């Protein structure tokens, strides 16, 4: 075109064509990669230095980074979808029929209004709750920014950045051996190299592991092919739904029986005995009687239906996730929150979890003399000290330069190379500064670059000394390079020849005990070469062997102070924790013993991995799932294990059938190769500030502090959710067993329910909408970590909940029946029994209603302890919603009894009867105290 | 001053078998001896002196001597012979006692004519006792002798005109399809004429008393008033008597301490007590109502509330709190 010669559509169509078909586009049209840069108004060396004013001038096509993907949620719509539940439609149908009858009555209409409350107060809580939870999830996931320094940068050229999902696209400008993973993109897990001309193109949705090269950014947003691909598009819930359906069924049966009994009794009384002929003006009274009986039946149904059980689960979970966001645990899948409560095993990693990763060197074998403590600067000969300092300084990389802990006194900043900080520290431990010589040493004859080969694992630097004496230096694993030695320094600065007699028990006595102490030993190597001529840097065979060992240093990273208590607490709660390190077996055993996982003197299984592979694999090289079943239950420490073996281990534990209880496992992981490992476990923990995004995206819980104790804080909350629901359930069931068996029995005798319909709707409103908010939000105690995990096979209604329910229903029933039958004599008040139709509200049917509501209110407090606790008031002040709800209910109760009158069929009460009602209420708590004195085993 | 009329009676158009009065009031200066002059209906020239006691005491004249001459004529047993013109004249002549003089003495003209037409006769149906029988009851009254153009007629009960009872109805009928004690009362059939006084007559309908409404029970705190009542319907209206139950039988109540107020009306019987004492006042009372036909009764129960009521439940609450806290602290 004109000012924009290369449009966004042209580059999009270029990217669409890939493979060999793309070759003609790579070599022609836009020349080469430098020509592509010239068309992008960039340069192959710098491109765009990130200058803000240059925005909207070079590309002017970077619309947006699709930060809000869909957000298709509106408050009325959430209300509408929450309104579609079965229980809510039952209540709405009940309201419709009640109001329809009331309009054709020839007060009354009040019914509908009241039950409408039990609709609205449910539909508004859940919808806005879901909306708020969604907003929180948007607020915490968007903060995940891995920078590649800005949120979105376009028109720039960047080097390889491995370990991160590629957000951009575009062919790589220049490079070799470029290797990317396209596992989940195209369904092919095979790694495919990026050829220079055949297939140089790169696309998003791909996880890069290793390789080299440099690429350019040609992506903006959804316009990328990865976005185009997507733009084309709980075991507790089951048991709760089962219980809800059964309760509703029983309620329906009871309503049918009650209405049948009432109408049958009335008709038989009116016609079989009285024998009154029907008259054309006598229909309306029969109409009124039938309407009243039907309203009674409808409200007896509506009370028994649990329209508050669905609300309790959502309230509990949405409170729990928010509190977990402040306890160093970020949750992205709601299942994990409750699943983690039943976890029965945890498989963890040594580094990053059980170690602070502040590695320092403790012991040192220098000049044939061993120092357990920190060496003095002058304790060893100064000659050997300066020689080793010069060697380590020229060996170290320039880039590594101690940046003081970024905050300092708050968080350390051991630069890049982890171990190197330890070695650099040892430099200053000898009162010798590293930076002087670091700056002093220039670019010498830099054969150095051994590229840290995978097999050798040696950081090697071969250069000339300032006196033009060429020498090769090497820093590697002590045991793999120990045999590649021919001389050793002494205490007097003498190169004593390394002999097989020296390679004897002396070296092991030097190194192995420190490994049993928990220290990883790294040695110092350097082979000298003649000053004239220079060594053949092509002849690398002799340069990597027969070096000279200066000293061996034991470097170690201490365990965090808070993990022994945490793992002890976990082992108290029945959760056994294994260990998968991937390092030397002896060191892993040493650290595990002092971490509390493994105690001495007890039979336990620790494997090196090779024998683990031998035992797991059969003769043909497959998995039999039988030989493994005798290994895992005693296995604790697995050392030098590839990430591929962790997946087989978790599969073997989670699919085993030897034990009666299915093992629920939760394995941590942060490396790039652990995808299947997290995915196949029940819940995957991913480390936040020390983990690759490949592990983070394929997980369920993300730890912010990368600490093991936070795991426990996610198993204390996970159990609590369950308990919350349980206690709520208890309360509601009690009320049902005392409401229904009163409306059925009362109407079986006195031809009218002692509680009329509006009163029953008020009782339902309490027990099914305010109980959920009062009892669902209970913050956890520390005792939840003292009981064994439950498992999937367990009834909802525990054995002690039945004891509490029956024990309190007996008391409520005996008191209400005694009141209804002989309460006209105790209080010395006019009877109200067998009242005629349209009678004024009596003062004998208000004491019953008031005692019933007060008894429920003072049993809501007693419902909070489900395990047999006696101090029912323990922690009642930790929850303000509970106290607010109870006191608000009490105050509204008083105002509607006093000022109710005709609509609520309640007459005002004198001050003598109120204190008797509250006396019975307190008697409720005392009976609750008594009932806990009966062992459940005898029954 | 000259003789000026103050209150001049209007002409009378009365009927037979009745009695009426004429009221003449004139200021006199000097006050004359007030008498009356009588003339025939067809001739007003006659000036016969009128004096009480004539015609066998059928007409009586009373005159008050004072600042204002006031004369009242009462005529009883009206017949066709009572039609005539009566005149009251006031004289301002100081020498009025000189009766042997010319008729030129000062006089005034205040004539009033009286006419008599036939008395109305109404024949009414006999008295009816409403029993529990469902047979409709018909009340009849017949205007058997009216000399005058009838305007309209209507039934009334207890002075209240019944709805839709106004037609011509020279003979009028009222039917009760479902006679009840609430229907019984003093019925009348009033006959309104164009220029004649109304005739009412009487048919009383009797029934046993029925108690309509009452307080089923009464509760009050000690040292406070108490009111009880018992409405009733029926006719003729019954006598009332209150009573109190004691040792299983009814007994008369006595003023004694002077706290009982018993107000009686046609219906309604309010009994009021003041400064109640729990010692004897609680119990049950009864309001007997007795009529000529029968007696109806209903009972009420009154209980007084001691002012120390709230104290006991408060002790109960404290007992519960104590026995709760003791157990909770002993638990630990
Ligand atoms: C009783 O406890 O509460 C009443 C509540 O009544 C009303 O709510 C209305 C009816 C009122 C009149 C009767 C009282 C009945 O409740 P339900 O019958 O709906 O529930 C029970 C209960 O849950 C058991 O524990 C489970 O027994 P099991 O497991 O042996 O079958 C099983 O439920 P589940 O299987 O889901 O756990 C059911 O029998
Ligand atoms: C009824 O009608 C008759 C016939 O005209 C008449 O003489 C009599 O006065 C009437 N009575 C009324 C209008 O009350
Ligand atoms: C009373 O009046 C009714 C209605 O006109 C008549 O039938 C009846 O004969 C009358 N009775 C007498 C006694 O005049
Ligand atoms: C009719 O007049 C007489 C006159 O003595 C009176 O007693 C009676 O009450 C009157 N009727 C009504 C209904 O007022
Ligand atoms: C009782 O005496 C009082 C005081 O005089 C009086 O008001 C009251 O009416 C008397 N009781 C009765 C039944 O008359
Ligand atoms: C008697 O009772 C009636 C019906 O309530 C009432 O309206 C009326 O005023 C009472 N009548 C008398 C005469 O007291
Ligand atoms: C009311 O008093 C009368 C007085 O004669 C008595 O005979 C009668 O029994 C009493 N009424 C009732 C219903 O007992
Ligand atoms: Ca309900």
């Amino acid at each position: 075109g004109g000012e924009f010669g290369c449009t966004m559509e042209e580059l999009r169509s270029l990217m669409e064509l890939r493979g060999t078909e793309a070759v003609v586009k790579i070599k022609e049209t836009y020349g080469d990669t430098e020509a592509i840069c010239r068309r992008l108004k960039t340069s192959p060396v710098e491109g765009l230095p990130g200058t803000a004013p240059d925005l909207e001038k070079r590309k002017q096509i970077f619309g947006q980074n699709f930060i809000p993907p869909k957000k298709p949620k509106t408050f009325l719509q959430l209300v509408w979808e929450a309104l579609q539940d079965v229980t809510l439609i039952i209540l709405e149908i009940a309201a419709i029929i009640s109001l329809g009858l009331s309009f054709y009555h020839p007060a009354g209409w009040i019914e509908g209004a009241a039950i409408l409350l039990s609709v609205i107060c449910v539909v508004l809580v859940t919808a806005f709750n879901d909306w708020s939870k969604e907003k929180q999830f948007r607020g915490l996931q968007s903060r995940i920014e891995q920078e590649p320094v800005a949120e979105i940068v376009v028109g720039d050229i960047a080097q390889i950045k491995y370990g991160d999902l590629l957000p951009a696209d575009g062919l790589f400008i220049q490079g070799n051996d470029l290797k990317i993973d396209e596992s989940s993109l195209t369904g092919e897990s095979d790694q495919v190299r990026k050829s220079v001309d055949k297939d140089p193109m790169l696309l998003s949705g791909t996880h890069v592991m290793e390789g080299s090269g440099r690429m350019v950014v040609t992506a903006v947003g959804v316009n990328s092919q990865t976005g185009i691909i997507f733009t084309l598009l709980s075991v507790l819930q089951g048991k709760l739904t089962k219980l809800a359906v059964q309760i509703g069924k029983a309620g329906l049966v009871m309503s049918a029986i009650t209405v049948i009994i009432l109408v049958l009794y009335f008709t038989v009384d009116t016609f079989v005995v009285n024998k009154k002929p029907w008259l054309t003006e006598c229909t309306p009274v029969y109409v009124q009687y039938f309407v009243k009986f039907f309203i009674i039946g409808v409200t007896v149904l509506v009370v028994a239906v649990p329209e508050g059980l669905p609300l309790a689960v959502t309230i509990s979970l949405a409170y729990s996730v928010k509190k977990m966001m402040k306890d160093n645990n970020l949750v992205r899948h709601l299942d994990a929150c409750e699943t983690m409560g039943n976890a029965t095993a945890i498989c963890s990693d040594k580094t990053g979890t059980l170690t602070t990763n502040r590695m320092t060197v403790v012991q040192a074998y220098v000049g044939d003399v061993h120092y357990k403590e920190i060496p003095d600067p002058s304790s060893i000969n100064a000659k050997t000290l300066e020689l080793l300092v010069n060697a380590i300084a020229i060996n170290s990389a320039y880039t590594t330069k101690i940046l003081p802990p970024e905050k300092e006194g708050a968080l350390p900043r051991q630069v890049g190379n982890k171990t190197e900080c330890g070695l650099l520290g040892f430099v200053l431990d000898l009162r010798q500064d590293y930076e002087p010589v670091r700056s002093q040493m220039p670019e010498e004859k830099l054969y150095k670059v051994y590229t840290f080969n995978s097999v050798r694992k040696s950081m090697s630097t071969v250069i000339k000394m300032p006196d033009e004496s060429f020498r090769m230096y090497s820093k590697g694993a002590s045991e793999i390079v120990l045999k590649k030695c021919c001389k050793i320094l002494s205490g007097a600065g003498e190169a004593r020849v390394f002999r097989p007699r020296d390679r004897d028990e002396m070296v092991k006595k030097v190194i192995e005990p420190m490994a049993c102490d928990g220290l990883r030993t790294i040695c110092v190597a350097y082979r000298d070469f003649p000053s004239s001529p220079e060594p053949d840097w092509d002849n690398e065979n002799d340069i990597l062997n027969e070096l000279t060992c200066i000293c061996v240093v034991g470097i170690e990273d201490p365990v965090r102070p808070e993990v022994p208590e945490a793992i002890r607490k976990c082992q108290r709660a029945g959760i056994t924790v294994r260990m998968v390190t991937g390092d030397n077996i002896n060191t892993a055993r040493a650290i595990a013993i002092k971490c509390g996982i493994i105690h001495p003197g007890e039979d336990f299984l620790c494997l090196e991995g090779k024998e683990f592979n031998r035992r797991i694999r059969n003769e043909k090289g497959e998995i039999e799932q039988e030989r493994i079943d005798k290994i895992w239950p005693k296995l604790r420490v697995l050392a030098r294990s590839s990430p591929t073996d962790k997946h087989t281990l978790v599969k073997g534990i989670i699919d085993s059938t030897h034990t009666e209880q299915r093992q629920v496992v939760a394995v941590t992981g942060d490396g790039t190769n652990d995808g299947p490992a997290l995915k196949k476990a029940d819940v995957g923990f991913a480390m936040g500030i020390a983990g690759t995004d490949v592990a983070k995206e394929a997980s369920d819980i993300i730890l912010t502090d990368d600490n093991f104790s936070s795991i426990v804080k996610a198993v204390m909350w996970g159990r609590n959710v369950y308990d919350s629901i349980s206690k709520f359930l208890q309360f509601q069931l009690t009320v049902n067993v005392v409401a229904v068996i009163v409306a059925f029995t009362g109407a079986c005798i006195t031809q009218d329910s002692p509680l009329k319909a509006v009163q029953m709707l008020w009782v339902n409103l309490i027990m099914d909408t305010f109980a959920s908010l009062a009892l669902a939000t209970e913050p956890p105690t520390e005792t939840l970590l003292l009981r064994k995990p439950y498992g999937r096979n367990k009834p909802l209604i525990s054995r002690t909940m039945m004891k509490n329910i029956l024990g309190h229903a007996v008391y409520q029933l005996t008191l209400i029946f005694t009141l209804l039958f002989v309460g006209e004599k105790m209080f010395q008040i006019d009877s109200g029994r067998n009242a005629p139709l349209h009678s004024p509200p009596s003062e004998h049917y208000t004491i019953i209603f008031n005692t019933f509501v007060m008894m429920q209110l003072f049993n809501e407090i007693n419902a909070r302890k489900i395990h047999g606790e006696r101090n029912v008031f323990d922690g009642i002040f930790r929850n303000p919603i509970f106290c607010t709800i109870v006191l608000g209910t009490f105050a509204i109760q008083i105002v509607i009894v006093q000022f109710g009158g005709k609509p609520f069929s309640c007459s005002p009460l004198q001050l003598d009867q109120w204190m008797w009602c509250i006396f019975i209420g307190l008697g409720e708590l005392v009976w609750g105290q008594v009932i806990a004195t009966i062992p459940t085993s005898r029954l | 001053q000259n003789a000026g009329f103050v209150k001049s009676p209007m002409s009378e158009t009365k009927l037979t078998g009745d009695a009426f009065e004429l009221y003449c009031d004139v200021v006199g200066s000097p006050t004359p001896e007030i008498q009356w002059w009588y003339a025939e209906v067809n001739r007003a020239e006659s000036f016969r002196q009128l004096w009480d006691g004539a015609r066998k005491r059928r007409v009586t004249v009373n005159t008050a001597y004072g600042s204002n001459g006031v004369s009242v004529l009462r005529i009883t047993r009206l017949t066709l012979e009572d039609s005539g013109t009566y005149e009251c004249r006031a004289s301002n002549d100081p020498k009025r006692n000189d009766l042997r003089q010319n008729p030129s003495i000062t006089w005034i003209r205040a004539q009033a004519t009286i006419s008599v037409l036939q008395k109305p006769r109404i024949v009414t149906s006999e008295e009816v006792i409403i029993r529990e029988s469902l047979l409709p009851v018909t009340l009849q009254c017949n205007l058997t002798s009216s000399s005058h153009t009838l305007m309209y007629s209507y039934w009334t009960r207890n002075g209240v005109e019944l709805t839709a009872t106004r037609k011509n109805a020279s003979n009028m009928e009222y039917r009760i399809n479902k006679p009840r004690a609430e229907d019984s009362g003093e019925y009348h059939c009033v006959y309104h004429f164009v220029s004649a006084p109304k005739a009412n007559a009487t048919i009383e309908v009797k029934a046993a008393p029925d108690i309509t409404g009452h307080k089923r029970s009464e509760n009050k705190n000690e040292g406070q008033d108490a009111m009880m009542y018992c409405k009733s319907v029926g006719y003729p209206h019954p006598e009332w008597i209150w009573r109190k139950k004691e040792n299983g039988v009814f007994e008369e109540i006595s003023n004694s301490s002077g706290r009982f107020f018993i107000t009686n009306k046609e219906n309604y019987t309010e009994l009021s007590i003041v400064n109640l004492q729990i010692t004897e006042d609680p119990g049950e009372y009864e309001c007997n109502a007795t009529n000529s036909i029968g007696s109806a009764s209903v009972s009420t129960v009154l209980r007084v509330r001691s002012h120390l009521a709230p104290l006991w439940p408060f002790l109960g609450i404290l007992a519960e709190i104590i026995i709760l806290v003791v157990i909770i602290v002993v638990y630990e």
